């Protein structure tokens, strides 16, 4: 009775581990943010419109520093006044 | 033999030889900020304080050596970020600098929604449920333990903390800001017992302490979440236009708190004058040494206050033959921003010394934060000696005398959490009293790093001025309290406070009829304790003064007066707070007028035992208090 | 105090196996000692026709009974607050029943539960010792 306990016990143990690796988009999105202190981290559907929001906001912001990643665009600024422009234009266009 | 006019005249005198603002200055030196609880600095001061006590030649000078565990920032560092819920975007809107200590280190994400101040009237007249959702509120009218408490009293998830302009007109938008959120006062893991290593230090968490992740953010990062929010804040909220009230249905807000506990060395300085005739009874006079950033107005001014009322009352024993009955304790407190912890701590650690000896508490702290108003918060049995202080003492702007209000007593708001003169009177029955100069709004460097020397002495010119009136007041209190062989506490007015409690219960007479009780004991109490109060003023007047014998029995009759007022049912660990009067939880007359104020709401929210069972204590701590102070046991007549 | 810990004796191991030590009850015992001593010293010095001297050392001696409730339980509920002679998980008798517990190694023994009687335990007769002692300035802690 004692072996179908630990086959148990390990099976429910194997079910909680594999339930805890369960990342969404937007929380690889957050460790992109946060890892370099990004201001906006951008989720397009392709790349062609990741390419095409992040060069719409390098010509409205120059002093923006973008990072393409597949579908994934990282603003890193150096002021709060380049956030705020970034984060309006990305958030409205 | 010097009288009361002598001791005033040559108090003043020393006081127009005092500098006040050159040890400010020498506090604000870079050897001294910041000074964090148990940092290098705060140390340092410690001992410069404590070289300071010996200096002066002080009866005794010694310290107290406190572990206590506090909560700072982790390198993780703490974030407020807007995510979009189509999750297509995500925008970080701060990294603050400042936190809140005590906060519990979590992630939560939900909507953020707008109260006013955190205040119970705030979040019932709400359109906006909070549950669930993360709460913004601004800082200014209760503490940031109560507005937490208050936000997890309707299962929020969250608490962020700015300062508005209008409430808080500072041009620096991006400023940070520091507080603590425990419900209570000491070290929050030590709950009614000292942190002394004899304890070994037990797992006991207080429950005061909150279960949602709490954070202060800049007002920049206000108007940001703004940004990405929807409706008009109300109009008698009196708030800046900026404000919002709710989150749009596409975003949400993620608030990141990772604050870490940390056990930290404390130490209480502490200087005592004795005595002459009876220097086992003593004053206490007390300031916080401890801050965040600089501290200028939160720690340097008091800090400077209590160094100078040393020094003066030092020279005035040693040189002008100043013979106080009573003995005087100076002390220096650290871990004030915590939560009054080394003050606490100090009192849990030696109440079974203090019991019936220590009889009055005066705090330095924020005695000036500016020149409008002279605001005083103490025990009632202080308010006849604060009434001739404020008789005799001029403002120093205008010249005129502190006392222009004869009915300031029936507007004297309580000592509140935040104050390190609160557990004094709660806990530990000590008639305590805080004052401060200051303005209708509240001073807006504190907790912050622009609270420098420089601010101060610009919005104050007359600083120097000003710490001398704060000074004479303390010291007035001081020297009326331990010179003359009768104590100046006015035990008669506690008569009114009773009043005040009985019409407060005249509002919910039908209640109390419908639930078969009466009033009458109350009533029948309150007779007994005006006539006790007769009694013993009658036997003061009928005393020889120069009897010790008969002066020594109705001066402990006096003494017995703040003890008795606290709640003899309660579990002094968990309730430490026991006076009823100004306490806090279900012993108190104020929640015992809460809990029959719910009775007219006929929802199930009015419990109708504990209201009988509060009655019934209240009604006996009274009558027993009166029976007490009425004499002898076999001279009690009854009914 | 001195049979309280010779009771305690009997449980080294258990004390030791918890990361605890009985250092401060011995401490708190030898300052107890010698408030004791220095009240009989003051008492033989004293002259018995001055009144306030004597009415002092006897108030001293008037806390003594006091000091052993316990500042930390609630007299509506335990009103047998003793530590001594009282009822509860206050007093000393049930902290030595709860250490008793974790030799027999059932699973009744509470650490949680011990670990707060000691520290409250302690620091009651601590205090006593300290307020018999006389003024709070000329307590010798450190
Ligand atoms: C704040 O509290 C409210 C009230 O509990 C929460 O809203 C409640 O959410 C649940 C499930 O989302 C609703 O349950 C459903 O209620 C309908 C009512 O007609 C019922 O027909 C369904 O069978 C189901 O039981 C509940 O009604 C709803 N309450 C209201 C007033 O809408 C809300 O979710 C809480 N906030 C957060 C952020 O969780
Ligand atoms: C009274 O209690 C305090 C607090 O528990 C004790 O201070 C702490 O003592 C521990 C152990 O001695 C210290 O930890 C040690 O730190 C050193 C330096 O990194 C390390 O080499 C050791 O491995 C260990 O981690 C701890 O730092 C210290 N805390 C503070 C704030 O100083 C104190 O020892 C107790 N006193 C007595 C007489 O029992
Ligand atoms: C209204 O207030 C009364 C009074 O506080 C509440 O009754 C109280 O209920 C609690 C929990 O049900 C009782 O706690 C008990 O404590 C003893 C302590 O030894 C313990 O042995 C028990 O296991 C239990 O935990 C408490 O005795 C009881 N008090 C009275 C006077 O009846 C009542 O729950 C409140 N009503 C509502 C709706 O909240
Ligand atoms: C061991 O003792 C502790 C301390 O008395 C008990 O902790 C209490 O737990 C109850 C709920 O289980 C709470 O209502 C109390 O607040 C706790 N007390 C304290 C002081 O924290 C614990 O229950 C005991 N364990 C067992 C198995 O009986
Ligand atoms: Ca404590």
């Amino acid at each position: 009775d004692e072996r179908e306990e630990e086959q148990r016990r390990r099976l429910e143990e194997v079910k909680e581990e594999a339930k805890r690796r369960e990342r969404s988009e937007q929380d690889l999105a957050v460790l992109y943010l946060e890892a370099v202190n990004a201001a906006v981290v951008f989720v397009a559907d392709s790349e062609e419109e990741a390419k095409r929001v992040a060069d719409i906001v390098k010509k409205l912001v120059p002093e923006v520093i973008i990072f393409v990643h597949d579908n994934f665009v990282v603003f890193v600024v150096d002021s709060d006044e380049a956030a705020r422009r970034v984060y309006e234009i990305v958030e409205r266009a | 033999r010097l009288y009361w006019d002598d001791l005033k005249r040559k108090l003043s005198e020393k006081l127009d030889s005092t500098d006040f603002t050159s040890t400010i200055k020498l506090l604000n030196e870079n050897s001294y900020v910041p000074r964090e609880a148990g940092s290098q600095k705060d140390e340092n001061l410690a001992l410069y304080v404590e070289n300071q006590f010996r200096e002066f030649k002080l009866s005794k000078v010694w310290r107290d050596q406190h572990f206590v565990k506090i909560q700072v920032k982790d390198s993780a560092q703490n974030s407020v970020i807007i995510v979009d819920k189509n999750g297509r975007l995500v925008y970080l809107v701060e990294n603050p600098g400042g936190y809140v200590a005590y906060s519990k280190a979590a992630t939560v994400t939900g909507k953020l929604v707008h109260a006013n101040f955190g205040t119970k009237k705030d979040f019932e007249d709400l359109y906006t449920p909070v549950n669930g959702s993360i709460v913004i509120v601004r800082a200014g009218k209760i503490t940031f333990a109560e507005k937490v408490a208050n936000a997890e009293s309707l299962n929020a998830i969250g608490v962020l903390i700015y300062m508005d302009q209008t409430k808080f007109p500072i041009v620096n938008a991006e400023l940070s800001f520091f507080g603590h959120a425990h419900l209570g006062t000491g070290d929050p893991y030590t709950p009614g017992f000292p942190s002394f290593n004899h304890t070994q230090f037990p797992p006991s968490r207080s429950s005061g302490l909150p279960n949602i992740p709490v954070q202060t953010i800049s007002r920049a990062a206000a108007e940001k979440l703004f940004g990405n929010m929807e409706g008009d804040c109300p109009s008698d909220w009196k708030t800046d236009s900026t404000c919002r009230m709710v989150t749009s249905e596409s975003k949400n807000v993620k608030l990141t708190v990772s604050n870490v506990l940390k056990e930290i060395k404390i130490l209480n300085i502490f200087g005592v004058i004795k005595g002459f005739v009876e220097p086992d009874h003593y004053v206490v006079v007390g300031a916080q040494r401890d801050a965040w950033g600089p501290g200028a107005a939160k720690s340097g001014v008091g800090t400077a206050l209590l160094l100078k009322l040393a020094q003066m009352f030092s020279d005035m024993v040693l040189k002008d033959g100043f013979q106080p009955s009573r003995s005087i304790i100076f002390a220096s407190w650290s871990a004030g921003d915590f939560g009054s912890v080394g003050a606490t701590e100090w009192l849990e650690g030696y109440l079974s010394s203090l019991h019936l000896k220590a009889f009055t508490y005066i705090n330095l702290d924020k005695a000036v934060l500016g020149t409008s108003n002279f605001k005083v918060s103490a025990s009632p049995l202080l308010y006849t000696l604060i009434e001739k202080t404020m008789q005799n003492v001029k403002h120093p702007v205008t010249g005129q005398f502190l006392y222009q209000d004869s009915n300031w007593a029936s507007k004297v708001e309580k000592l509140t959490l935040d104050n390190a003169a609160f557990p004094f009177l709660a806990y530990s029955g000590i008639p305590a009293v805080s004052f401060c100069f200051c303005e209708d709004t509240d001073y807006p460097y504190l907790g912050t790093t622009m609270d420098t020397y420089k601010e101060l002495i610009e919005r104050i010119p007359e600083l120097n001025k000003v710490a001398r009136a704060a000074a004479e007041v303390a010291g007035q209190f001081v020297i009326k309290l331990t010179h003359d062989v009768e104590l100046n506490l006015d035990y008669e007015r506690y008569n009114s406070q009773l009043l005040s409690f009985v019409r407060d219960l005249n509002q919910y007479r039908a209640d109390i009829k419908e639930m078969g009780l009466s009033l009458q004991w109350l009533y029948s109490a309150r007779g007994d304790f005006f006539r006790a109060t007769s009694r013993l003023t009658t036997d003061f007047g009928n005393a020889e003064k120069t009897d010790r014998f008969v002066m020594k029995k109705l001066n402990d009759r006096v003494m017995r007066v703040e003890y008795h007022f606290l709640s003899p049912y309660v579990s002094p660990k968990e309730s430490p707070f026991r006076h009823v009067f100004w306490g806090s939880g279900s012993h108190t007359l104020p929640a015992l007028l809460e809990n029959l104020k719910l009775r007219k709401q006929n929802n199930g929210a009015f419990n109708e035992t504990l209201f009988r069972n509060q009655l019934a204590l209240a009604t006996w701590t009274i009558q027993g208090a009166a029976n007490a102070l009425s004499g002898d046991v076999w001279d009690i007549d009854n009914e």
